[PDB]
């Protein structure tokens, strides 16, 4: 009946777990095969089946000759490239990445469907091809996609995506968090498979060390540079942390941080300058309580995005929670990301002031929402399908009963014991700190 | 409000009501203000009695007393007036004599309920310890004045608490007083040493609040302290460390943690503990702040060892018995 | 043609509702009103058939239709009631105003609404006005402020422009942004769209003059841009070519070329300012952009401007950043005397304390903001564009700071600091509009700085102790401070609701003289205890005695006609004091609060039965759907 009435929430889990897991299979295949009968989904299923169909072929099809990491290829030179241009174009949906909010009365045709493809698809590094498509939708707004194809679980992404969501929808009950507008920015993840996905690509972000590593050499050109600081401290990996802290000072004494710049130059009017700086530090430190509460790692450059339209950052990539992090080789022991350059973005005040007022006010409505967070991961509990531990394949890929640990970790992160305070005090005395962030992995740029 | 916008009768007695509320705070200058207002003063004994402990606390020595009065704030007054309004000891120690008759008679007087009679024997307290500050003659007798204080002190410390604070406020009435009539005093008690006891019997009142957590006490204290050090300066006292460590006590006693470590850092780097009377050792007030800096997590536990903890146990000097030590 | 035909038609019907011939032929009078009713009778029946392919929309068409037909029939006078045709007019010139491709030109607009709001008619209840609604109110409150934001505009159009605004803040709690910006970028990104430069700045500028100068004014304009044009197209200038093919329309831009003859000798008629004292004179800008523009005569959009900055008024206010960016780029290479003499007098010129140097100090500081957004030639980075002029940052902090710019003030702090690696940011934190900023901010400790953040915080009974405790110590003392103690306790009763307490700490104080804190002070109290008898002061800039004086006449009024004056009077003078300009964020949004609680108060009193009142009632609870996350002073 969730199928029936919402079809763009049901049908593609339909779809995924049709297309005891022979059992859960066939249920889903019964049940698919109930919706390919009946008359209010009935060209709704087609279309979903052939365009999921022909968007999983296109994930799977890897070449490195016709596809080269970097370039920019029209998408009607592969046949599976053709054959996904007609597809789509015979079976109109809505953009698989867009949103699509819950209708009381149930109707969905308010919604773009997918009018055609922009002619070209850009190309990510990797081995894989990520590939970038754009979708020209009927209200004639680009929704672009990464095509994300080879050995990932999306279906951890888009679990914690939505854990996230819930927790954020819960500061909305709050008088401090609601006047300031605390929450999280959310993206959509869409598991096709279990080797590929749709993700959504973030509108007009850029991510933040794209911003950082060119800017770093074009405000100090007499620096170290980037590569040249992550391969000092990859060196002094295998070596005592008497040497590993002296190297990272010595490392950060010739690198200097360029964040406040990202607001001088995208938004030089003061007006609108103060309001993005504002909005830089209050997302940061509602997904800083938000990611320690709940464990969050994997918290490098490449898995924040800059929003240069409205100054407010965007994590992505949320699939390492609970602890997963300093279980790792080269432990992640820092609560969340605060290096010189987080903190450069936030002006004269470095903490004190914003960041550290907002901290407070997201911390102090977590831990009298207790109750609900409690819900949110009892929830979780009884998901047959996540995984309460990183599994050794992505354990590989980050670094060149578990339920209830899990569970006890955050339900004491959230204890009255100490007053926010100094609870928040002590957190961002351990972010922050160069013993902690000496020894950090060398592809989390901590120098940065 | 919703009396006077209603122009309802009532009023008055809610008036009066704030009154008492307003003299079991300490605002005294609220209650003053509410007290002018009102015209028909007729409130059974409540507004008698309210009409002079606000004095007394303001320091308001022109009231015209009424004679006859079987209220202990009158008495109370009557003796403080007459100490501001006299030029030999003599007339003031008359006045304290009277004050004391009278109140002896009333307590024989019989129907009195406890409050009343606790209220009574207040009064011979605070007149008998007037008395005593009156007669002294060399620093001998001052230091043991104070001493008295101190054990005094030892009573109070689990005491009701209106009897405690009742006599700790004449107390500092009665210290305040003496300390600006220089006429009163003896030959070889200079305004440095009323000054010097005047400050040292604050501070122990100070302690005895802070026990009761009767927070707008301290920091009425605290403050009237504060407003002593320009006028500790100039009798050639250094008295600023002793009270800048009690506003920073008031501080941390009504939450604000950050606000009372700072203040604490300042005296440690601008202050010199060691040429300065009501002395401050250094590693107490070391030890202090890495009490508060560890209590407010305000920073990390391999820095309060290295900035406060070793450097109190140097400060001790080899020392290893005692109080401070113990600490 | 819609904004001729609205100023021909409107200015033909005032001539002929005018009637005053006594050096006129009494007789020759008729006959030529006769021949202007005829004239425009044909008018109309020509705009009546007017239809053109080059609409935009049929939304444009519509209007064009709407405006049109309207200002045939419109009266003398302007009304806001509901089916008339001035207030159809009224708002169809309003609506259009707030748009993308809007019809009418500023001067067209001008008149039009200088015809209508000249004289008004305020409707006495709300029901038969024009925008009665909650809605049209938060969708025309923008363009409503910005037409009151004149001076030929009757009391009853401020009133009534009021009245919508007070509608639209007590319906959704928000400022409309027109008066929460800071500086001019906004008009300079405005002009200088297209290729951004401050070519097509000035040439935007001077194509405003055209259409908007009296005969002599738009000579000069035509003028200047005709020779403009001509030598970019004599001499190829492909970079003025570029400006002028988007600034200029094309007829403009063909009728500004002399092809087949040359300039005339009547056209280019040609016509100390860098030291201190002289930021005073009402006249500085347009001396020193004459000075400027002499310098530079190569350039030809600086050579034909002098004939234009000493004539026109406001003028050189509007063109100085692109004349002095023009300067400073064009002698970039060449020897650089612009750049050494503004640098050597910005030393003196941003240190001015003074009232009639604040005007001239915000255009110094709003031509840095501009010069800071201008790409040098040859730069590596955004840090460069600090070599435009030589500004001292910390002064010029402090410039912006006695303007009442907050905001330009923090940025300015912030290039202070870098150009380094206390005492006015503070004053810049205390006002900037932000609810955890000051507490950014270390300062030395004491009580006394607890009860300062505390009192800032506007916290209830903890500031109450701290008070107290020292307002006793300043009693007893027989200290000067208590009456500032005094000052700020009644300020602390009043933020908590103990009105009794505070009105006996009023009459108590016998030296009322606290700035404008005690103004305030003694009128919240006097409303919330209902004492309608104190002697209201006339003309004050305070919301508290507005407020007041119209609940007072409520109280002392036996017919609805006198209290309906006086809310409106209230209307009138609030709105002229939110158009008096340096206010900073709370003094405007109490200004808006006071609009809010006397439209309230207009409502409920022009009830006239049961179903009205229900309305109003449930126009309540929808205002408090907004109120329950909005800001805690407002509501
Ligand atoms: N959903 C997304 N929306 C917008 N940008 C994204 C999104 N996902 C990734 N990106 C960015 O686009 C690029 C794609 O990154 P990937 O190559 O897919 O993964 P990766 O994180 O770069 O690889 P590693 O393992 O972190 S080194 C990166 O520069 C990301 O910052
Ligand atoms: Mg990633």
């Amino acid at each position: 009946r969730i199928c029936v009435d919402h079809p763009y929430h049901g049908m593609y889990h339909i779809w995924t777990g049709a297309r005891v897991a022979v059992s859960r299979q066939r249920a889903t295949d019964k049940i698919a095969k109930a919706l390919s009968k009946n008359n209010k989904v009935s060209s709704i299923w087609p279309a979903i089946d052939q365009t999921s169909r022909v968007y999983h072929a296109l994930a799977m099809d890897r070449d490195p000759t016709r596809y080269k990491s970097g370039q920019k290829v029209p998408i009607k030179n592969s046949p599976v490239g053709q054959n996904f241009l007609s597809t789509m174009s015979n079976n109109p949906i809505p953009p698989p990445t867009l949103q699509i909010e819950v209708s009381a009365n149930l109707d969905y045709s308010h919604v773009p469907m997918i009018h055609k493809f922009a002619p070209e698809m850009a190309i990510a590094s990797g081995v894989s091809a990520p590939k970038i498509l754009t979708a020209i939708g009927t209200d004639g707004r680009k929704y672009k996609q990464l095509v994300k194809g080879g050995n990932d679980d999306l279906r951890q992404d888009a679990i914690m995506e939505q854990v996230f969501a819930a927790v954020s929808e819960l500061l909305k009950l709050h008088r401090e968090t609601r006047q300031r507008n605390l929450g999280i920015r959310t993206y959509k993840v869409l598991p096709l498979t279990s080797s590929s996905g749709l993700i959504e690509f973030v509108s007009n972000t850029i991510p933040l060390h794209e911003y950082l590593m060119p800017a770093h050499e074009r405000y100090y050109p007499k620096d170290l540079k980037g590569s040249q600081c992550r391969k000092e401290i990859a060196n002094a990996q295998t070596k005592n942390t008497e040497t590993r802290i002296a190297v990272y000072r010595r490392v950060t004494e010739r690198f200097h941080p360029v964040m406040r710049y990202f607001f001088m130059e995208y938004f030089p009017d003061p007006d609108e300058w103060f309001q993005k700086r504002t909005n830089y530090t209050r997302t940061t430190a509602a997904i800083s309580m938000l990611g320690h509460v709940l464990g969050l790692g994997d918290r490098h450059g490449h898995n924040i995005l800059l929003d240069h339209k409205t100054g407010e950052v965007v994590h992505i990539d949320l699939g390492v929670a609970f602890e997963m992090g300093r279980v790792l080789p080269v432990p992640e022991l820092v609560p969340f990301r605060l290096t010189r350059d987080i903190v450069d973005g936030m002006g004269i005040t470095k903490t004190e002031g914003v960041f550290r007022r907002c901290c407070e006010f997201t911390l102090d409505a977590l831990r009298e929402e207790a109750a609900s967070i409690q819900t949110i991961l009892d929830s979780l509990r009884h998901d047959t399908l996540y995984q309460w531990s990183i599994s050794p394949v992505r354990m590989a890929k980050l670094q060149n009963s578990e339920a209830d640990r899990a569970i006890e970790v955050v339900k004491k992160k959230l204890s009255k014991t100490l007053s926010v305070m100094a609870t928040v005090n002590d957190l961002i005395n351990q972010a922050t700190s160069v013993s902690n962030l000496a020894v950090l992995y060398s592809g989390w740029a901590a120098y940065a | 409000d919703s009396h006077l916008r209603g122009r309802d009768l009532q009023s008055r007695q809610d008036c009066n009501a704030l009154i008492k509320a307003l003299s079991s705070l300490g605002l005294a200058g609220l209650s003053n203000s509410l007290l002018q207002s009102q015209q028909s003063i007729d409130g059974s004994s409540d507004s008698l009695d309210a009409t002079f402990t606000t004095a007394r606390k303001l320091e308001i020595w022109n009231l015209p007393a009424p004679v006859n009065s079987d209220s202990w704030a009158v008495t109370v007054y009557k003796a403080y007036q007459s100490m501001y309004q006299a030029q030999e000891l003599d007339t003031v120690r008359s006045m304290v004599h009277d004050g004391l008759k009278n109140t002896v008679r009333h307590l024989s007087s019989g129907s009195l309920n406890t409050s009343v009679l606790r209220q009574q024997l207040g009064a011979l307290a605070a007149l008998t310890e007037l008395d005593d500050i009156l007669n002294v003659r060399d620093q001998s007798e001052l230091q043991c004045t104070l001493a008295t204080f101190e054990k005094r002190s030892k009573w109070m410390m689990s005491g009701r608490y209106a009897d405690v604070s009742q006599i700790l406020s004449c107390r500092e009435t009665t210290l305040s007083m003496w300390s600006q009539r220089h006429n009163l005093r003896a030959a070889g008690l200079t305004s440095a040493d009323a000054r010097l006891v005047q400050i040292r019997g604050m501070l122990l009142s100070s302690d005895i609040f802070r026990f009761h957590r009767a927070r707008q006490e301290t920091l009425n204290l605290s403050t009237a302290l504060s407003d002593l050090i320009p006028s500790c300066e100039s009798l050639g006292l250094s008295v600023d460390a002793a009270i800048k460590m009690e506003a920073a006590n008031a501080l941390w006693d009504h939450g604000e943690m950050i606000s009372s470590i700072r203040m604490l850092q300042a005296i440690d780097k601008d202050s010199s503990l060691k040429k300065q009377s009501v002395p401050l050792s250094r590693s107490d007030l070391l030890s202090k702040i890495g009490y508060q800096v560890s209590v407010a997590r305000l920073e990390s536990p391999d820095a309060i060892q290295k900035k406060y903890l070793e450097p109190a146990l140097k400060e001790l000097k080899g020392k290893i018995e005692g109080r401070e030590a113990g600490q | 043609l819609a904004g001729y035909a609205l100023s021909s038609l409107a200015d033909l019907r005032v001539f002929l509702e005018s009637s005053q011939s006594s050096t006129t032929q009494e007789s020759q009078f008729k006959a030529t009103k006769s021949k202007a009713q005829e004239f425009h009778a044909w008018f109309s029946k020509y705009l009546a058939a007017y239809d053109s392919p080059e609409f935009k929309d049929e939304g444009q068409k519509q209007a064009f239709r709407s405006i049109t037909e309207n200002a045939a029939h419109i009266r003398a006078s302007g009304n806001a009631e509901k089916g008339t045709h001035e207030s159809n007019l009224l708002l169809e010139i309003l609506k259009d105003w707030g748009r993308e491709n809007q019809l009418l030109n500023e001067p067209a607009r001008d008149v039009a609404l200088s015809m209508l709001c000249g004289v008004f008619n305020i409707p006495p209840s709300s029901r038969l006005d024009v925008i009665e609604t909650d809605e049209d109110a938060i969708k025309n409150g923008a363009v409503v402020w910005k037409s009151c934001s004149s001076q030929r505009l009757g009391g009853e159009y401020l009133a009534w422009a009021g009245r919508v605004l007070g509608r639209s803040f007590a319906a959704s709690g928000e400022v409309p942004e027109d008066l929460l910006r800071e500086s001019q970028l906004q008009e300079y990104r405005r002009l200088s769209q297209g290729v951004g430069s401050s070519e097509e700045g000035l040439l935007n500028l001077i194509k405003s003059l055209t259409i908007s100068g009296d005969c002599f004014t738009a000579g000069l304009a035509e003028a200047a841009l005709r020779t403009i044009v001509s030598d970019a197209i004599s001499d190829n200038d492909h970079d003025l070519l570029s400006a002028c093919q988007e600034s200029l329309p094309e007829p403009l831009l063909i009728a500004s070329n002399w092809d087949p003859y040359r300039t005339p000798l009547s056209d280019q008629f040609k016509v100390e300012v860098f030291s201190a004292r002289a930021l005073e004179n009402p006249n500085w800008s347009q001396h020193l952009a004459i000075r400027l523009a002499l310098s530079a005569p190569k350039i030809v959009t600086l050579r034909v401007l002098p004939p234009i900055l000493s004539k026109v008024k406001g003028f050189a206010e509007r063109a100085f950043p692109f004349v002095v960016h023009l300067v400073l780029a064009y002698q970039l290479d060449k020897q650089q005397s612009a750049k050494r003499e503004l640098s050597e007098s910005l030393q003196e010129w941003l240190n001015f304390t003074s009232e009639p140097a604040k005007e001239n100090l915000k255009l110094l500081i709003n031509t840095i903001l501009y010069l800071r957004t201008q790409p040098l030639p040859g730069e590596s980075s955004i840090a460069d564009r600090a070599h435009w002029l030589d500004v001292n940052m910390a002064s010029a902090a402090a410039a912006a700071t006695r303007c009442g710019m907050y905001k330009v003030a923090l940025l300015f702090a912030e290039l202070a600091a870098e150009s380094t690696r206390s005492d006015i940011l503070l004053e810049i934190f205390e006002n900037i509009d932000d609810p955890d900023a000051y507490y950014g901010l270390s300062q030395d400790a004491s009580l006394s700085t607890v009860l300062a953040r505390l009192e800032y915080e506007n916290d209830g009974a903890k500031s109450l102790a701290f008070r107290g405790a020292q307002y006793d110590s300043h009693l007893r003392g027989r200290d000067l401070q208590s009456r500032q103690d005094c000052n700020a306790l009644i300020k602390a009763l009043s933020s908590l609701g103990l009105a009794g307490l505070s009105n006996s700490l009023l009459q108590s104080q016998q030296s009322i003289d606290g700035s404008s804190d005690s103004l305030d002070a003694t009128f919240t109290t006097a409303r919330k205890l209902e004492i309608w008898n104190l002697p209201a002061p006339v003309n004050s800039d305070s919301w508290a005695v507005t407020v007041y004086k119209a609940y007072q006449s409520m109280y002392q009024a036996q017919e609805l006609d006198t209290v309906r004056s006086m809310v409106h009077d209230g209307l009138k003078n609030t709105v002229r004091h939110l158009s008096s300009g340096s206010l900073n964020t709370s003094v405007l949004r109490q200004q808006l609060g006071a609009l809010a609680a006397l439209t309230e108060l207009d409502d409920i009193l022009n009830v006239r039965d049961q179903s009205e009142l229900q309305c109003t009632l449930a126009t309540f609870e929808k205002r408090s759907k907004w109120m329950m996350s909005g800001r805690y002073a407002d509501v």
